[PDB]
C-alpha cells in the first residue's frame, strides 16, 4: 500500500509488515535457504586469517577487480582530441559498456561508435565491417577524425588494422587524407591505462613519424604534457592554470575537458574542445614533454624520446607537496621561467593547511587502490602527512613500480606498517580490513561493499570509504575535483581530516553515553 | 529628497507649540510630514492629532518583551493634513537615560518603516534646556541634518 | 645566558613608549631558583597597559566560564547583551556526563540578550521573567545562576534582590555573580568573585544536615575542571588508593557534591590559584585543612599519591604503593618509546595560573627543558611557586604582549611551544610545533598516568611531524 | 589503564569497565541525579508540540542564539584595509572572544588590540586608556591605521569616540595625520552584522565626507564591491575572479582574504593586503557601488547613495542562479562590458549539474539558519533546486527583510511549506525539527546538538546537520569554500545531494535487512 502524499520507494516500502511477511513465505517455502546461524558461522569465517591464507592463494579466481580492459582507456584517450570520434573496431557490446561506464562517472553523454563484426565476422575477420564503419562513421556523425582501437575479438582473429584502414581508403570508402591514428588494444593485456598509453603512442605515431625531418626540437618553445589516463577535470584544469600562471607555453595532448564538461544551454555539442591536429603534428617542436602518470606511458615515453628526441624529465605524477614542487621545478628548469610569486604563496598556504589538521591525521591508518600513478602519488601524500598507508593494493601494478613503491615507504618512519599489493583484488583487500583494520579505505564505489561487509561484523569493526579515484557512482560531481597540484592536496587533506571528524562525531553522538566528547571546537 | 529636521530649544516658550503650526503650514502647502516626538513630557503631537496624550514608544516598550512586539499602528497617528505623529516618550522618573530612550524610538521606527520614501520632511522635536549627552544624540547619530 | 636574556628584555622594551617600557620591564625576568620570595624579581597581578594586545580574558571569563561553567546540574545565564555567552560557549573542554537540554546544561547558552529598551529601563524585570521561562522548559535544573556582564553594574541593576525574591518564591538556590568584566583585571578576580558567590549562596546549605554517612577517608577535588576528562583521570587513582571522593569541583560537578563537600576531611586542591579562596574558608569555617598536589607525569603523581596518603592511616599508604605498582611498568613504556624521541628539546609555555608551572614535570619526564614560562594573570603567591621548578637563567614573563611573545620566541628559539588558541596559529607559520596546552588541541586527558601517555604521544607526534621539515620552497 | 601502543583519548578511554564503574558510583553516591526513567520522561515531553508552544511564548530568556555582538563584526570589517589594526576600545575580556572565536573559524592568527578600560574607568571614561592605547598600539605593532570600535561597557557609560580621538591627537599621544576612523558598535544593538555596518560606514565617513567637493562620480571607471560580514574566503576570491574575467574594473571595500589566509613559510605576517587608503579616498570617484549583502548593509547604504551620489543597485545577494544572473547582468550595465562567453558556459554548467541531481534534491525538506542576506540566498536556491525550506531561522533578522523573503516563497510552489521566523532561537529551532521533521538542517556547528538531541529520540528522528555557514568549528577548512556566484551554487549543489546520498547509504548498509536499495550507482 502507499499513502498519496508520502510515496515510500523500494527503501523503505519493502520494511512494510507487509511485504516482510510476503518475503518471509517466499524464503521459508522456495528458497531452501542455508539456515541463518550456517550463514552467521561462514560469515565470520571469512573475516578470519585462515580464510584470508585461502583466500591469498588463488591462483585462478579473480574476484571484485580493480581494473577495466584496455579499450575503456583508448576510448578516453580519443575523446581528447578535436572533433574525434573513438572507433572500436570488434563487437558492439563492448563499446555498450564503455559509454555507459563513462557517462554514469562523468554524468556526460559519451559517444563512440563499434562497427559491430558479429560471428560472420569471427571466422574471416571484420574487413568489410571497417570498410562500412569509416564510411557510415564519417558521414553519420561528421568527425574530422576517427581514432581506432580493438574488442578482443578482433584481436583473437587477428584482424590487421593497418591494412584493413588502408584497403578502406584505397577503395574509396573514406578520404585518402582523413585521419585514422589506430592502435591494437588486447584487453588480456594490461589494463585500461595500457590501452590509453597504445591510442596515445598510436596517434602520436600517426601525425609525426613519417615527417620528423622536419622537426626542430624546442624551435616553438612550448612543453608538451601527456596526461595518460584521467577521470577528474580538475586535473585537466589545474595543470593549464599553473602552466598559464607561469606564463609558460605548453600543449596539452589529448585534452577532453571541454568535451566531458558542456553546458546545457538547449543543444547537444557532440564534440568541443580538444586537442587539435596541429598541436599533435607540432609536438616534436616542442622543449620536451612531460608525462604526468609514468608509469602507464611507458609505450609512448618509447617514442617520444627516441622519435621526437625530447629528454623526458624523470618525474612522478604531480600529488603531494614534494612532487608538486618537483614538477614546478624541472617546468621552470625547461622553460626558462621563474615559479611566481602566487604559486609560491599557493604551496605555504598548502603548508598552513597541514600545520593546523596535522593532530588528527597522525597515525590514521588507510587501505587504499586505484591506478598505479594515482597510487603512489596518494601514498606519498599520505606520508607527508603524518599517516600510515598500511594496505596499498593496485591490482594492475606492475613489479618494477612496487619496488619504486617500496622505496618510497622506506624514506619514511610512517611507511613502516605499509605492505604494497599487485596482482591482487577488492576481495583480497576486504580481507586485510578485517585481519588488520586500519581507521578508512580511500577507493573508488566498489569500496561501498567492503564498508557494509566489515559494518556487518560490528559497528566497531567498520571501515569507513573515502571516495577517490575511479569509478564513481554512487555521489554526485565529485568528477569536478582536483587530486594533482597544491589544489588536488588541498582537497584530498580537507577531504580526509573531514572524514576523520565525520566519523569521530558519529561515534561521540550518544546521548550520555560518548557525547562527553562531542566537542563544539575541533 | 527627504529632509531630516530637529527642532531644539528651552522648555516653557512655546516651541511645541511652534513646531506643530509650522508642520501644518508645511501639511497645509502639500509636503508629506512626520512628527517625532523627543520631549520627555510628550506633548509634540496633541494639536495635530486634537489629543490629550499619545501614547509614546517608551510607554508600550516597557510593558513588552521586545520592542519588536509593538506595532507601527499603536505607535504612528495620521492627524491633520495627513502628517503622521509618533512620541518617544522617556524612561520612568529617576532611572533611564531620556536620550538612549529617544534613540531607541527612532531606531524603532527605521525598523518598522516608517519613513516612507513619500516623505518630504521629518521634524524631531527634542528638549534642549541641559544639552547633555543624551539629549545631544540625534545629532551625534545622524538622525537629523 | 643570564646576560643574554637580561639583554634580550631590554632590546625588547625599546619599542615601547615610556609608560608602558618602565612598567613592561616589571613583568619581565630572568629565572633564579634560589628566590623565595619573587616580587623581589617579577610583579604580577596588575593591569593590562592598553594597546598592546594582552592575551588576558575578563572577570566573566574567570566566573562563568572557569569556574561556574561546568556545574552541570545547573543553568548559567550569562546576563546581559548577546556576547559573552556565545563566544563562550562550548569553548571550553570541561567534560561531564549528563543528558544535555534536560538534566543537564553545560554546553547550552541560556542569556538574557539585552537589546537597547534594558538598558535604558534596567534588566531586573526581564531576570525575573526569565527565571520563569527557564523554570518552565528546564523542570529539572537544579540551581539557576547569574552570570552578569559589563552592562549589569553600570545601570544599578540589583540582580540580589531579584535572585533572593525568585529564589524564596520558587524555593530555588538562585545565585547573583557579580562577575561584570570590567571588574578586576584578568581572569583571575572572577575566580575569586565566584569561590565568594559559591560561599555564601550555595555551600552553607547543608550546614544543619546530618544525613550524609561520612567516613575517615572522604576527600575533595579541589580546582580540577576536567579538561578533556582530567579529572577523572585523576579521581581514578584516588579511589584505587582507598579514598571516596565526595566531590569535584567543578569539573562534571554537580550542586550536591558541592553542598556535600563541607562533610570531607580534607581538601585535595590542584588549581591553587582558581580555589584557593574557598579552601581557606572550609579549614576556617568547618576546619577542613587542604593540600596542593599535582598530577602531571608520573614524578609529580607518584609524589602526590605518596604525600595524600600520608595524610590518612596506614591502610591508605599501603594501597598508595600497591596503585604505584600497578602503573609503574605503564608509564615506564610510555618513557621508554616516547622520551628517545623528545630527549634534549627545548620548550617555551604561556597560560594561565596554574599549568604554566605544573607541566614541567611531565616534560622532564620524557627528557624536555622548559627554558621559558609565563602565567596570563597568576600573582605572586604563584610566581613563588614557579621559579625554583624552573631551571637557573630561563625566561619568566607576566600578562606577555604579543609582541614581546614573538620577540622572545624569534631570539629564544624553542623546539616546542604550548600556548592558547590565539597563539598557535602564529608560531605554526613561523615553523615552530605548537601545542595548545588549554584545550589540550582537543585530546586529553593528560592528569595523572592514563593522562601521561596521551601526553607524551601528543607531544611527540606534533614536534616531530614530518609538516616542519617542509615551510621552504625548495626554489628558495 | 592504557596500552603503550594503543594509546586512548577521552573517547573511548572512560568507556573501560573500571573508568564505567567509578563513573556510576560518583552519580549514585554524590551526585542526587534525577532517576533515568524521569529523564526520558522529561526528555520525550521537550520533543512535543505542548513543550514547543511553551518554548515559542518564551519573553525573556534566549536559549543557544543564532547571532553574535556587533564589535565582532567591527573587527571582521577593519581587518579588510591594508596594514589596520582593528581597536576596540572598552574591556579587554571581549578581544580576547572575538579573536579567539575567529581563530577557531579560520584556524589563523586575527590580530586585535584592546584599550583596557577597567573599574576605575568605569565613573570617569576610558580618556586615558584611548591617548596610551594609541600611542602603544602604533609604536608597538606599527599599523598604518587604527580602526576604532567599542564594547558595551564605553557605550553603557557614554565615552565620545569622536572627543577622545580628536584629544588624543590634540595632545600628541598619535600623529595628528594618522588616520583612525571609528563607530559606535553597541551589542545591545542589532548585531555582529550591524557591526560591519558601522564599522565600515565610519572607515567610509574618515575618508571621504569633508572631501565630497573634490570627487566626481564615474570619473574612475571602476565598480565599488562592498562585501558585508563574510566567512568563506571563495566568496571575496569568486566575485573578483568574475569581475576580472569580465574586464570590470572594481575596488573591493574591506577585503581581508590575504590576512586570512597567509601562508605557512617561516614568517608570520600580522598584515597582509587588504583595500588601501587611497581606494577608500577615491571610491566616490566611481561610477556606483555594489552592495553584496543589503540587509546588513543599510547605514553604509544611506551614506553611500547621500553623500557619494551613487545609484546603489537594488540586487539581491548574489547566490543562486537567478541572483548571479541578475548581478552580471547589473554589472555589465554599469561598467559597458559584455559578459563573456566564459560565464555563460559556467552558468550552463551550473544548469547542467542540475539536471543531472534534479531527482535526489526534488522535496527535499531543510531548515536552515544564518545571517538574513546567506538565509535568504540559501532559500532561493533551495527554491531553483525543486527543495522544500520549511524552517528558516534568522535570530537576528528584522520585519521587513521576512516580507521580502515571504515574497520569494510566495513566487514559488515550493516554498508553499515554509514559515519564516525572526527573533528566534536554535532552541526554537529545535522544537520545530521534533514536531515537524525535516530531512537536514543546514546551519553551523551549533546545529550539532540539535542533531545529537534527535538521535536520542530515535535514528528515524535523526536530522542530520549539513554544515553552511558561520562559525564552523568541528571540521577543518571549509571557511576556504564558497556559496556566491555560480562557484558557490555548483558547491552547494555538491554539498546538499552527497548529503542525501551518504544518508541514504547509511540507511542502506544493513546486511540483508536494508541493503537491497545499497546501490552502487545513483
Ligand atoms: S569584558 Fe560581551 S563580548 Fe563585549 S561587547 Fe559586551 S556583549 Fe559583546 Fe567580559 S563581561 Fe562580556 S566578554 Fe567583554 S562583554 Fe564584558
Ligand atoms: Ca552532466
Ligand atoms: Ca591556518
Ligand atoms: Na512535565
Amino acid at each position: 500500500s502507499q499513502q498519496v502524499d508520502k510515496i515510500k520507494a523500494s527503501y523503505p516500502l519493502f520494511l512494510d509488515q507487509d511485504y516482510k511477511d510476503m518475503l518471509a513465505k517466499k524464503r521459508d517455502g522456495f528458497e531452501e535457504k542455508y539456515p541463518q546461524d550456517k550463514i552467521d558461522e561462514v560469515f565470520q569465517w571469512t573475516t578470519t586469517k585462515e580464510y584470508q591464507e585461502l583466500n591469498f592463494q588463488r591462483e585462478a579466481l579473480t574476484v571484485n577487480p580493480a581494473k577495466a580492459c584496455q579499450p575503456l582507456g583508448a576510448v578516453l584517450c580519443a575523446l581528447g582530441f578535436e572533433k574525434t570520434m573513438p572507433y572500436v573496431h570488434g563487437s558492439q557490446g563492448c563499446v555498450a559498456y564503455f559509454r555507459s561506464y563513462f557517462n554514469r562517472h562523468f554524468r556526460e553523454p559519451v559517444s563512440c561508435v563499434s562497427d559491430s563484426m558479429t560471428e560472420d565476422a569471427a571466422v574471416f575477420g571484420g574487413q568489410q565491417n571497417m570498410k562500412d564503419g569509416l564510411q557510415n562513421c564519417k558521414a553519420t556523425y561528421k568527425p574530422d577524425m576517427i581514432a581506432v582501437s580493438t574488442t578482443c575479438m578482433a584481436e583473437v582473429i587477428g584482424d590487421d588494422l593497418n591494412a584493413f584502414i588502408n584497403n578502406s581508403k584505397k577503395e574509396g570508402f573514406i578520404p585518402d587524407e582523413f585521419p585514422v591514428p589506430f592502435a591494437h588494444t588486447p584487453s588480456f593485456v594490461g589494463s585500461h591505462v595500457t590501452g590509453w598509453d597504445n591510442m596515445f603512442e598510436g596517434i602520436a605515431r600517426y601525425f609525426t613519424l613519417k615527417s620528423m625531418d622536419d622537426k626542430v626540437v624546442g624551435s616553438n618553445k612550448k612543453i608538451n604534457i601527456v596526461p595518460g589516463f584521467e577521470t577528474y577535470l580538475g586535473n585537466f584544469r589545474v595543470i593549464k592554470r599553473m602552466l598559464s600562471e607561469m606564463g609558460v607555453g605548453y600543449s596539452l595532448l589529448s585534452d577532453p575537458e571541454e568535451v566531458l564538461d558542456t553546458p546545457a544551454d538547449g543543444q547537444f555539442r557532440m564534440y568541443a574542445g580538444g586537442t587539435t591536429q596541429e598541436e599533435m603534428k607540432d609536438a616534436p617542436n616542442a622543449l620536451n614533454t612531460v608525462l604526468l602518470q609514468p608509469w602507464h606511458l611507458e609505450k609512448t615515453k618509447k617514442f617520444v624520446e627516441g622519435t621526437w628526441k625530447h629528454e623526458v624529465p624523470k618525474l612522478n605524477i604531480p600529488m603531494g607537496l614534494d612532487w608538486t614542487d618537483e614538477f614546478l621545478m624541472k617546468v621552470s628548469e625547461i622553460s626558462g621561467q621563474p615559479i611566481p610569486a602566487s604559486l609560491t604563496k599557493e604551496r605555504g598556504r598548502l603548508v598552513d593547511m597541514m600545520t593546523d589538521s596535522h593532530t588528527w591525521l597522525h597515525g590514521k591508518r588507510f587501505a587504499l587502490w586505484g591506478d598505479p600513478d594515482f597510487v603512489m602519488g596518494l601514498v606519498k601524500f599520505l606520508l607527508e602527512l603524518g599517516c600510515e598507508p598500511v594496505h596499498i593494493l593496485c591490482h594492475n601494478g606492475n613489479k618494477r613500480w612496487k619496488k619504486a613503491v617500496d622505496a618510497i615507504l622506506a624514506a619514511s618512519p610512517y611507511g613502516k606498517n605499509a605492505t604494497v599489493y599487485i596482482g591482487k583484488d577488492l576481495w583480497h583487500l576486504r580481507s586485510l580490513v578485517f585481519t588488520d583494520k586500519p581507521d578508512f579505505m580511500i577507493g573508488n564505489s566498489y569500496g561501498k561493499f567492503i564498508q557494509r561487509d566489515t559494518l556487518h561484523k560490528g559497528k566497531e569493526f567498520e571501515v569507513p570509504l573515502i571516495r577517490i579515484g575511479f569509478p564513481i557512482f554512487d555521489r554526485h560531481h565529485l568528477h569536478r575535483s582536483t587530486t594533482l597540484g597544491y589544489e588536488g592536496a588541498m582537497q584530498i587533506l580537507t577531504t580526509l581530516v573531514n572524514s576523520i571528524l565525520e566519523r569521530l562525531d558519529e561515534e561521540t553522538r550518544g546521548m550520555q553515553a560518548t557525547d562527553y566528547n562531542h566537542d563544539l571546537v575541533r | 529628497a527627504m529632509r531630516q529636521c530637529a527642532i531644539y530649544g528651552k522648555g516653557g516658550i512655546g516651541k511645541s507649540t511652534t513646531t506643530q503650526n509650522l508642520v501644518a503650514a508645511l501639511a497645509e502647502m502639500g509636503k508629506k510630514v512626520m512628527i517625532v516626538g523627543c520631549d520627555p513630557k510628550a506633548d509634540s503631537t496633541r494639536l495635530i492629532l486634537h489629543s490629550k496624550a499619545q501614547n509614546t514608544i517608551m510607554e508600550m516598550a516597557a510593558e513588552a518583551g521586545t520592542v519588536e512586539d509593538l506595532e507601527l499602528e499603536d505607535v504612528l497617528k495620521a492627524g491633520y493634513g495627513g502628517v503622521k505623529c509618533v512620541e518617544s516618550g522617556g524612561p520612568e522618573p529617576g532611572v533611564g537615560c531620556a536620550g538612549r530612550g529617544v534613540i531607541t524610538a527612532i531606531n524603532f521606527l527605521e525598523e518598522e518603516g516608517a519613513y516612507e520614501d513619500d516623505l518630504d520632511f521629518v521634524f524631531y522635536d527634542v528638549l534642549g534646556d541641559v544639552v547633555c549627552g543624551g539629549f545631544a544624540m540625534p545629532i551625534r547619530e545622524n538622525k537629523a541634518q | 645566558s643570564r646576560e643574554e636574556v637580561e639583554s634580550l628584555i631590554q632590546e625588547v622594551l625599546e619599542v615601547y613608549p615610556e609608560k608602558a617600557r618602565k612598567d613592561r620591564n616589571k613583568h619581565l625576568a630572568v629565572n633564579d631558583p634560589a628566590v623565595t620570595q619573587s616580587k623581589k624579581c617579577i610583579i604580577s597581578n596588575k593591569k593590562s597597559q592598553p594597546g598592546l594586545m594582552t592575551i588576558r580574558g575578563c572577570a566573566y571569563a574567570g566566573s562563568k566560564g572557569v569556574v561556574w561553567g561546568p556545574i552541570k546540574d545547573m543553568i548559567h545565564i550569562s546576563h546581559g547583551p548577546v556576547g559573552c555567552g556565545q563566544y563562550s560557549r562550548a569553548g571550553r573542554r570541561n567534560y561531564y556526563i549528563g543528558t544535555t537540554g534536560v538534566n543537564a546544561f553545560v554546553t547550552m547558552n541560556f542569556t538574557s540578550d539585552f537589546q537597547e529598551k534594558d538598558i535604558v529601563f534596567g534588566g531586573d524585570k526581564k531576570l525575573a521573567k526569565l527565571i520563569d521561562e527557564v523554570e518552565t522548559l528546564f523542570p529539572l535544573n537544579k540551581g539557576i545562576s547569574v552570570q552578569s556582564e559589563c552592562p549589569i553594574g553600570l545601570i544599578g541593576d540589583d540582580i540580589e534582590s531579584v535572585s533572593k525574591v525568585k529564589g524564596a518564591e520558587l524555593s530555588k538556590t538562585i545565585v547573583p555573580v557579580r562577575c561584570e568584566g570590567f571588574r578586576g583585571v584578568s581572569q583571575s578576580l572572577g575566580h575569586h568573585i565566584a569561590n565568594d558567590a559559591v560561599r555564601d549562596w550555595v555551600l552553607g546549605k547543608r550546614d544543619e544536615d546530618t544525613t550524609f554517612a561520612s567516613t575517615p577517608y572522604d576527600v575533595a577535588i579541589i580546582g580540577d575542571y576536567n579538561i578533556g576528562g582530567d579529572a577523572w583521570s585523576s579521581r581514578i587513582l584516588l579511589e584505587e588508593m582507598g579514598l571516596r571522593c565526595v566531590a569535584q569541583w567543578s569539573g562534571d560537578g554537580s550542586i550536591s557534591e558541592i553542598e556535600l563537600t563541607p562533610k570531607v576531611k580534607l581538601n585535595l586542591v590542584h588549581c591553587y590559584r582558581s580555589m584557593n579562596y574557598i579552601s581557606r574558608h572550609m579549614e576556617e569555617k568547618y576546619g577542613i585543612p587542604w593540600m596542593e598536589y599535582n598530577f602531571f607525569g608520573p614524578t609529580k603523581t607518584i609524589e602526590s599519591l605518596r604525600a595524600i596518603a600520608a595524610k590518612f592511616d596506614e591502610s591508605i599508604q599501603k594501597k598508595c604503593e600497591e596503585v604505584i605498582a600497578k602503573y609503574k611498568p605503564e608509564w615506564e613504556a610510555v618513557v621508554a618509546k616516547y622520551r628517545p624521541r623528545l630527549e634534549g628539546k627545548r620548550v617555551m609555555l604561556y597560560i594561565g595560573g596554574l599549568r604554566p608551572r605544573h607541566v614541567i614535570g611531565a616534560y622532564e619526564d620524557l627528557g624536555m627543558e622548559v627554558v621559558g614560562t609565563g602565567y596570563e594573570f597568576a600573582h605572586n603567591d604563584d610566581y613563588d611557586r614557579t621559579m625554583k621548578e624552573m631551571g637557573d637563567s630561563t625566561l619568566l614573563y607576566d600578562d606577555v604582549t604579543g609582541y614581546e611573545f614573538e620577540e622572545f620566541v624569534k631570539r629564544i628559539k624553542p623546539d616546542l611551544i604550548g600556548s592558547g588558541i590565539k597563539e598557535k596559529f602564529i608560531f605554526q607559520k613561523m615553523g615552530i610545533p605548537f601545542r595548545e596546552m588549554h584545550s589540550w588541541d582537543y585530546s586529553g586527558p593528560y592528569h595523572g598516568f592514563d593522562g601521561f601517555a596521551i601526553f607524551a604521544r601528543d607531544m611527540d607526534m606534533t614536534l616531530n611531524n614530518p609538516c616542519w621539515k617542509k615551510l621552504q620552497a625548495p626554489w628558495e
